[PDB]
């Protein structure tokens, strides 16, 4: 059981979101920050590699800020 | 038959934007689970409780109340640590 | 903030989620419920009926399950 947050250069909220939500593995979605600028992600066998990669490729760039057990 | 101490806990996600609600429900029809979920103390919510919506209001103690069709009805339980 | 539940039919998980989490105002989406077949959505003036009908035309059935247009502060 993973969370994953993750920043993103930021209609590319949306897009992101979308992306992240349709991702193998993924049980919640959350924007988070003051800013709303960060996605965290919870769920199981997730690969934050190609979900890095998928994010810079289709919508900007992405960074990961953590990575833990949830 | 129903115990909600021999219920397991609902699956949850808490928005972090927003307050962690305090209870969990659980929705019976004639005594068989059907699902559950969480809900705030001393609050509403509109929930469709088989064929019709109810407005069910929630005490600081998360007992729960509603007019439930026949056979229906949602029971509340404080979380952990609330 | 609104919370809303929608039970969906069940990759129609994957792609609801994505649906409704591409929506305008959303801040979460998640699958919840005991059997993991709804997505309970919390943010910023959804409208539900609108949601509901999007999701029936483009993934499958989906039934809205609870709304609040306000949680408590």
């Amino acid at each position: 059981k993973q969370k994953i947050v993750i920043k993103v250069a930021m209609n590319c909220r949306s897009k992101a979101m979308a992306l992240v939500a349709s991702t193998g593995g993924v049980d919640s979605v959350a924007l988070v920050g003051d800013l709303r600028d960060k996605i965290e992600v919870v769920g199981y066998g997730i690969d934050p590699i190609k979900l890095i990669s998928a994010l810079r490729k289709k919508v900007g760039d992405a960074e990961l800020l953590q990575v833990s057990q949830a | 038959a129903i115990d909600l101490s021999r219920e397991r806990d609902p699956n949850f996600f808490d928005n972090p934007g927003i307050p962690v609600p305090e209870c969990f429900w659980f929705m019976f029809k004639n005594n068989v689970r059907q699902d559950a979920g969480t809900c705030y103390s001393s609050w509403k919510m509109d929930m469709k409780v088989g064929p019709n919506w109810v407005h069910i209001k929630s005490d600081d103690n998360c007992n729960l109340s509603g007019d439930f069709p026949p056979g229906w009805i949602v029971l509340g339980k404080k979380r952990p640590g609330f």
